[PDB]
């Protein structure tokens, strides 16, 4: 099922641009062509309408991804080897500050090259390659160099693969919708035989280097990982099970193993990360598990099942036929799959970012604050954008590929026939959690200005305890030996176990009190939220038609408006619902974001002393400030600022340079989002006219930009104005202290 | 049509006729699809491969004539780095003076063929060329055998194309043995000839 | 190649040309003459 | 004609045609449907036959240094295994007139030579026959089977003169490369498991059979 060289390789097109599109390849009689050549260079769906070229054209991106994907990892792993001081780290973990970017000193740049320890000077980075290097084994610098070196290799056979598999030989589309051996393979050798391979790679490499550098062994005198597989002798000496070689595994006499594959639980007192041993039982498990479930769907061998006799056979007498003809609107429409594979990534990404801080994986990764604020915040973010791509491709589908007539679906049906109570009882949901739970933050504060401290909703008046979440970690605190008897400690030290960490003089982790302020920023966040999700489905909802516009589907996806008829008509097309929700999206991350900070720097991190008091950053006091607005405008927006507004003259200049340039971004959005094009029209005649004076008037008449293209930049604008602040504080207040 | 190709089997571009002197249709990206880049890459050959020749000449033949003994000339690689009758600049703009009165009249010819042909001295001498490339005349073409039957004119080109070509490749090869090897040229084929087996990179 | 020269002189392939130039030729006067606040010839 | 394992799928499209057809083909690979790439039928078969040839010279030239040195032939520092004999120089090395790499690039040319007129008969039929090639192309043109071209050069003796005789001796060509391929999986698997010579291994196991097997060396 593919096809031999359907297109040919040529420079033709190059010089012609726009010939994607018939109207945009006439010519640039205005500047909205340079526009509209930019925003539809994607749109594989608006070229042309035959599915088998879309999905041809779908294909070869990827691969492009992939390969710059790849580049991106090979100058990291490249950066790492020549301008870095990972080597001299590697020898002291806890008092170098990790550093792989150096700058020419041109016109005083050179002061960014800041004191980090090692006899070096760079740049202090926070992604935190250094902790995932060491958790690997890797020792020198040689081992960076070739996997560099591999890198670069696979993104050139990236590109090549994608050059091919759309101009030599492009799979037919019957190739493209088998889905059930998609799913077989995807299952059983993209995640299976990764995991097992990553799970040999951890026994036979991580393990032994891991436990001869936390034995004290100076990193040059540890011997290379290919001396752990050709002298057996070095391993049975590290662990005896290994002189029994693999006939325990063939007898089913798993339990020699035990020495490498643990069930223990809970922190490496040594490094402050999880025990290698259960990271690799996990991974060999995992792969066992994913082997396992991809031999469920049928093949050209009559074994397995069937997708369409599995969904057809689920119905009830409150939904009618249910899921029949589901199976054809996924097969056909590339919108829908995509929302789906958004949503289901961005929920990962959000899961994955809340369960890295309070079970640190590498080793020496608890202690550096600095990489565990960052990387909470990227993941969360990320989650964020991916969620809103969900529902804006959701509401493109419902535009464009939704019909009843040959897709028709009777879940889908019972959906858009109610849709007014579901809006109606969000938007009373979103009204009640915004008044019970904003409105306690206002009454505190009217109470404290009146000085009435008695009357307030805190912890010593009135208070308002989370007792299902306190019970929940009562529960998991007992959990070893009760309902995980083969477990020797809890999952993570934050449930209420008592036991404290301390690596290198800094707590690592300890237990996490719950009170009064966390039931109201809980609640907060619930009430974002729901806010966020009732505008975008309200978006989705009734992106075909409504009591206002019947026939709101021939105007199309994304339009600006039908006229000042009907009292106003702005903003009512289904792009506009996801321009919207972007702001709520910021707003309840940044809310999130903020919550974190504050609680890990009040509750959780500092410092221990011989006789073993522990003395936080902040000196806890989240508990008793953080119930009112002020608390939050003063304590943590004004008393946190201090570093970085004074980073001038030192090596954090950099940050305090991009708070302001930030600030001016941000500020530099509302224009575009309080004006109109109107007026900006009206403008450039003047100043045409001018240009006509003087015989400079170009022949590509000036044009303003258009409605959607403004709410674009506005928005645009706006958010990378808010994270840019908001980076640069995070990461200023956070390296100094 | 039937003449030999670079790769047998294959077809040759479209662009090259085998006209040309020494054509094999080797084009595989295409850097002379309009004629006026063919024209202006012959010409750039053809001024390549004289240079080469001559780099050539002058690299290797001293070399050896001083490896056995004869005379007791520099290395060509360290030859920039000796002292003269004055300073290096002031040479290097005299030769930047005479070149440019030379090639700029080379330039002329290919740009608006036969315009640069008379004497602007003495009207009386004159280049008796036809051809771009080929200036022809008694300075240039003083044994007359510049002129004759296409057959001896092709000949001739293809000849003296291949000969710079392999010249070219020549000059290139001693550049980078001297720098890898750190030795003279003809050092390295002693060498080579010593331990053939072994005597390599 | 015709087709070739004809994308090199696209708008934004030889505006990206014209100021990457321009930022060398920038960064090299002032790394060959550092700190210049007045003209003093 | 007997089947091996065929399948409704299979027989559709293997109806005996080539050499040594049983209608084997559980995953479908030479379903006509839809082909392009290197997953064609033709190059396929012209794939299988030329990687038995190889094989076949292969599992030969693996073997016979190993047990004339056993016999008391040839000098014992020539009859090393096939996996020290230089091929990988950790494993082991042997000086040679020349160092491995410059044999590698003579190897290279030569072989690039070869397979590159191999390729351009394969892509464009009786085309080298054509250009002027030390006056060898006169035998070098083909007989239009790219596997088999046959010739002066390639069929000295008049081999195959019956066409009952070319299918059988077809049949018997493509049974003994698929039994070579066969025995270089053994040759690169047991040098795998065992660290010893391929001969070393049936010795051994020729002296006893029950201490000497799977069941011992695993
Ligand atoms: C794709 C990601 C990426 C990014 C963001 C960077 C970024 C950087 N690299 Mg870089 N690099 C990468 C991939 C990347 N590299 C890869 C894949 C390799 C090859 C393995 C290199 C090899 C490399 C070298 C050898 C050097 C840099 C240098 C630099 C810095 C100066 C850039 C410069 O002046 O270029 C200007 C742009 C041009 C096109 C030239 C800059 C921080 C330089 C540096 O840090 O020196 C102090 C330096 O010397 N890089
Ligand atoms: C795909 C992953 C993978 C790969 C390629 C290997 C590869 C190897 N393992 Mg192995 N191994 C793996 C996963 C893997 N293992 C896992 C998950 C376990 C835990 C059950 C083991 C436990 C294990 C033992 C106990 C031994 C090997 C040994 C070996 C080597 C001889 C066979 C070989 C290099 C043997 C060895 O080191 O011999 C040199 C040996 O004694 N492995
Ligand atoms: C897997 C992820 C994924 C994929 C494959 C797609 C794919 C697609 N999306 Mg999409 N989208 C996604 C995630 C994704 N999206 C997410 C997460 C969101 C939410 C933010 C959206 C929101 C979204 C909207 C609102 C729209 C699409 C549209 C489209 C389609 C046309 C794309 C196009 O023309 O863009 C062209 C691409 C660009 C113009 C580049 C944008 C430049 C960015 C925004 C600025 C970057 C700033 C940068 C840092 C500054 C440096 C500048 C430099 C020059 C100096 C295409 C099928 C459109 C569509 O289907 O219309 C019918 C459409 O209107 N998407
Ligand atoms: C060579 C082209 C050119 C010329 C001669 C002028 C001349 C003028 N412009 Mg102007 N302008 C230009 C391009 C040009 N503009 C472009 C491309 C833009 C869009 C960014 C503008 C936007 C603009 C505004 C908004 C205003 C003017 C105004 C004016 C007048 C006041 C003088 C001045 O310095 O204004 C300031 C000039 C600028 C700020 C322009 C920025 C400089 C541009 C980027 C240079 C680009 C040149 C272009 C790349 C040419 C390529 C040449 C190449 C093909 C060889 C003056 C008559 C003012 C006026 O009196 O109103 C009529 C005014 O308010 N211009
Ligand atoms: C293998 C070396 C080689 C060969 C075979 C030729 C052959 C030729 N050259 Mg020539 N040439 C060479 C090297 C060579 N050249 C080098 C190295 C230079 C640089 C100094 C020149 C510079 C040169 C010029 C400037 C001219 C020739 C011309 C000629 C042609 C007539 C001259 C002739 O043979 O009568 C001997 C008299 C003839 C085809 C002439 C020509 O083609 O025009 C008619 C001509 O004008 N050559
Ligand atoms: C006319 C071209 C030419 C010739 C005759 C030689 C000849 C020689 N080179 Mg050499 N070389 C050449 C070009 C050439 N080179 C070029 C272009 C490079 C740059 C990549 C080099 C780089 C190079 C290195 C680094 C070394 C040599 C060395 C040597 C000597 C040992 C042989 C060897 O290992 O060659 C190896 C040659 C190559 C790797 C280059 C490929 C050959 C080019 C493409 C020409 C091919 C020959 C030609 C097609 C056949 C017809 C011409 C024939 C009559 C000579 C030998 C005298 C070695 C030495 O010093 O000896 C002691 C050595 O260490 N060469
Ligand atoms: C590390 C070695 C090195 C050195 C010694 C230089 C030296 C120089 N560079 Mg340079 N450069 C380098 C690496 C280097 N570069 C690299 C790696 C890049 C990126 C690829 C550049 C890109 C670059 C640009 C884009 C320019 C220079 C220019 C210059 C010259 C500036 C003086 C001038 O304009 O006077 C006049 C020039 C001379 C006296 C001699 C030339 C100077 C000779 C500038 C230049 O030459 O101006 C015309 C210029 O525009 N350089
Ligand atoms: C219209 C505004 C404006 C003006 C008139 C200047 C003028 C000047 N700047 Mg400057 N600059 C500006 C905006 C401006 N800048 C902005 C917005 C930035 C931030 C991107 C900079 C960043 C900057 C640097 C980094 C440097 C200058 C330097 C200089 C001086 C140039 C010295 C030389 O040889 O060239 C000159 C007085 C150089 C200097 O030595 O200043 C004294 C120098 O190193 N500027
Ligand atoms: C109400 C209780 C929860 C809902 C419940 O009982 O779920 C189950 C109930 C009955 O489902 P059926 O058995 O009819 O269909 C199940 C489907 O999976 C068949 O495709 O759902 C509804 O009737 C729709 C509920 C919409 C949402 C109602 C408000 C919440
Ligand atoms: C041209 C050249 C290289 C050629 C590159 C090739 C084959 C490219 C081929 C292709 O393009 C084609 C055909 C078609 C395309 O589709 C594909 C590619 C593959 C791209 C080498 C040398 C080119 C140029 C050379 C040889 C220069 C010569 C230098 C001289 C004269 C030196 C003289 C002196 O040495 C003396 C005499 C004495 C000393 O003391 C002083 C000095 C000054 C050092």
């Amino acid at each position: 099922l593919v096809d031999r060289d359907p297109i040919k390789t040529s420079f033709e097109e190059w010089a012609k641009p726009g010939h994607f599109s018939r109207t945009i390849a006439k010519g640039p009689d205005t500047t909205t062509w340079i526009w509209n050549l930019h925003a539809d260079a994607h749109d594989f769906d608006s070229h042309t309408s035959d599915l088998e070229e879309i999905s041809r054209k779908v294909f070869s991106a990827h691969f492009g991804q992939l390969s710059i994907i790849f580049l991106w990892l090979s100058g990291m792993y490249f950066h790492g080897a020549r301008f870095s001081n990972y080597e001299a780290w590697l020898s002291d973990p806890t008092h170098i500050g990790p550093s792989a970017q150096v700058v020419w000193p041109i016109v005083g740049q050179e002061i960014l090259n800041g004191d980090v320890g090692g006899g070096f000077r760079g740049i202090q980075i926070t992604s935190g390659f250094f902790q995932i290097w060491r958790a690997s084994g890797i020792t020198s610098e040689l081992q960076l160099y070739c996997t560099a070196i591999g890198a670069l290799v696979f993104a050139a056979l990236m590109l090549f693969a994608g050059w091919f598999h759309y101009h030599k030989a492009a799979p037919k589309l019957a190739w493209f919708q088998d889905v059930e051996s998609m799913l077989n393979h995807h299952l059983a050798g993209l995640l299976g035989l990764g995991s097992l391979s990553w799970a040999g790679h951890q026994v036979h490499v991580s393990l032994p280097i891991n436990q001869f550098l936390n034995a004290g062994v100076d990193p040059k005198e540890i011997p290379l990982p290919h001396e752990f597989i050709l002298n057996r002798d070095l391993l049975a000496q590290l662990y005896p099970s290994f002189a029994e070689g693999a006939t325990p595994f063939f007898t089913l006499n798993w339990s020699k193993y035990s020495e490498f594959l643990t069930f223990r639980g809970g922190l490496d007192p040594v490094t402050g990360g999880l025990w290698l041993t259960d990271i690799a039982h996990h991974h060999l498990a995992i792969a066992i598990l994913f082997l396992i479930a991809g031999h469920m769907y049928r093949t050209n061998w009559g074994i397995g099942h069937g997708i369409k006799d599995i969904l057809e056979a689920h119905k009830g007498p409150f939904t009618g036929q249910g899921h029949k003809g589901l199976y054809e609107i996924l097969t056909t429409s590339w919108h829908a799959q995509l929302s789906l594979n958004l949503a289901m990534l961005g929920s990962l990404t959000i899961i994955v970012a809340h369960h890295m801080y309070s079970m640190p994986p590498y080793p020496y990764l608890a202690t550096d604050y600095a990489t565990q604020l960052s990387l909470f915040t990227h993941h969360m973010w990320i989650g964020g954008f991916l969620i809103v791509g969900a529902a804006a491709h959701a509401a493109i589908f419902m535009v464009r590929d939704y019909d009843p007539t040959n897709r028709y679906n009777d879940l889908l049906d019972r959906v858009l026939r109610h849709r007014d109570a579901i809006i109606s009882h969000l938007n009373w949901v979103c009204i009640f959690l915004g008044f019970h739970s904003f409105g306690l933050y206002i009454h505190n504060d009217t109470m404290s200005a009146l000085g009435r401290p008695q009357d307030m909703f805190s912890d010593t008046a009135i208070q308002l305890q989370p007792v299902f979440a306190q019970w929940i970690q009562n529960t998991h605190a007992l959990a070893p030996g009760v309902t995980a008897p083969g477990e020797t400690a809890s999952t993570s030290l934050t449930w209420g176990g008592g036991e404290l960490v301390a690596v290198g003089g800094k707590v690592a982790l300890l237990p996490i009190p719950l009170g009064t302020a966390d039931f109201l920023v809980h609640h907060i966040h619930a009430f974002t939220i729901h806010v966020t999700v009732l505008i975008l489905l309200k978006g989705v909802l009734f992106a075909r038609s409504s009591r206002l516009i019947p026939d709101k589907a021939n105007l199309g996806f994304r339009f600006p408006c039908d006229g000042p008829g009907r009292g106003g008509t702005c903003q009512v097309s289904a792009w506009d619902h996801v321009f919207l929700g972007l702001f709520w999206m910021y707003n309840a991350i940044s809310v999130v974001i903020f919550h974190f900070s504050w609680k890990m720097q009040s509750d959780v991190w500092g410092s221990i002393s011989d006789q073993g008091v522990v003395t936080h950053i902040t000196g806890g006091n989240f508990a008793q400030s953080s119930i009112t607005i002020n608390g939050w405008l003063r304590d943590f927006l004004w008393a946190q600022a201090s570093q970085v507004i004074q980073s001038y003259g030192s090596s954090l200049s950099a940050y305090g340079l991009f708070f302001l340039g930030a600030h001016f971004v941000w500020a530099f959005s509302l224009m575009f989002l309080f004006s109109g094009r109107g007026y900006w029209q009206e403008l450039i005649e003047s100043i045409v006219w001018a240009h006509n004076k003087l015989k400079v008037a170009p022949a590509t008449q000036p044009r303003a930009l258009s409605i959607i293209q403004g709410r674009a930049v506005g928005v645009t604008h706006y958010l990378l104005g808010g994270i840019a602040t908001t980076w640069a504080f995070f990461l200023a207040r956070i390296i100094a202290v | 049509p039937d003449r030999p190709i670079w790769f047998p089997g294959s077809t040759p571009p479209e662009w090259l006729d085998g006209s040309l002197p020494g054509d094999f249709g080797f084009d595989p990206l295409g850097l002379s699809s309009d004629p006026d880049s063919l024209k202006w890459n012959v010409q750039a050959e053809i001024v390549h491969c004289r240079w080469a020749m001559l780099g050539a000449a002058g690299i290797f033949i001293p070399e050896f004539l001083t490896k056995i003994g004869i005379l007791n000339t520099p290395s060509w690689y360290t030859a920039g780095e000796q002292e003269y009758f004055t300073d290096k600049t002031t040479l290097f703009v005299v030769e930047l003076i005479l070149i440019g009165w030379a090639e700029g009249r080379r330039w002329a010819d290919i740009i608006k063929p036969g315009s640069v042909n008379t004497d602007p001295v003495f009207p009386n001498n004159k280049l008796t060329g036809t051809d771009v490339g080929y200036p022809g005349g008694l300075w240039f073409d003083p044994l007359g055998w510049g002129s004759g039957s296409p057959a001896k004119l092709k000949e001739l080109r293809t000849k003296e194309i291949k000969n710079g070509r392999l010249a070219m490749l020549a000059v290139m090869g001693a550049w980078f043995q001297h720098i890898y090897t750190g030795t003279g040229p003809i050092d390295n084929l002693f060498a080579h000839l010593a331990d053939p087996g072994h005597a390599t990179i | 190649m015709r087709d070739l020269k004809t994308y090199l002189s696209v708008a934004p392939v030889l505006s990206t040309l014209w100021f990457g130039s321009l930022a060398g030729l920038l960064i090299e006067i002032n790394r060959l003459f550092p700190d210049a606040l007045t003209f003093p010839f | 004609r007997p089947l091996w394992f065929a399948s409704s799928q299979s027989l559709s499209y293997l109806d005996g045609s080539l050499p040594g057809d049983y209608g084997f083909d559980p995953l479908g690979l030479s379903d006509p449907e839809g082909t392009g790439g290197f997953i064609e039928p033709r190059w396929l078969a012209y794939g299988e036959i030329i990687n038995g040839r190889f094989a076949m010279l292969g599992a030969a030239g693996a073997i016979a240094p190993e047990i004339l040195g056993k016999a008391g032939l040839i000098p014992a520092e020539t009859a090393l295994p096939w996996f020290q004999t230089g091929v990988i120089p950790p494993a082991g090395t042997y000086t040679y007139w020349a160092d491995n790499y410059t044999l590698f690039v003579l190897e290279m040319a030569l072989m690039g030579f070869a397979e590159h007129r191999r390729l351009q008969d394969w892509y464009n039929p009786g085309s080298m026959g054509k250009q002027y090639f030390l006056g060898l192309e006169k035998g070098l043109a083909g007989s239009g089977n790219p596997a088999y071209p046959g010739g002066p050069f390639f069929n000295p003796l008049g081999f195959g003169k019956d066409e009952k005789s070319l299918k059988e001796l077809k049949l018997k060509e493509v049974k003994n490369g698929r039994l070579a391929m066969l025995a270089i999986l053994g040759y690169f698997i047991q040098g795998l498991v065992t660290g010893v010579g391929p001969y070393q291994n049936l010795l051994d196991h020729l002296a006893d059979p029950v201490n000497n097997n799977v069941l011992t060396s695993l």
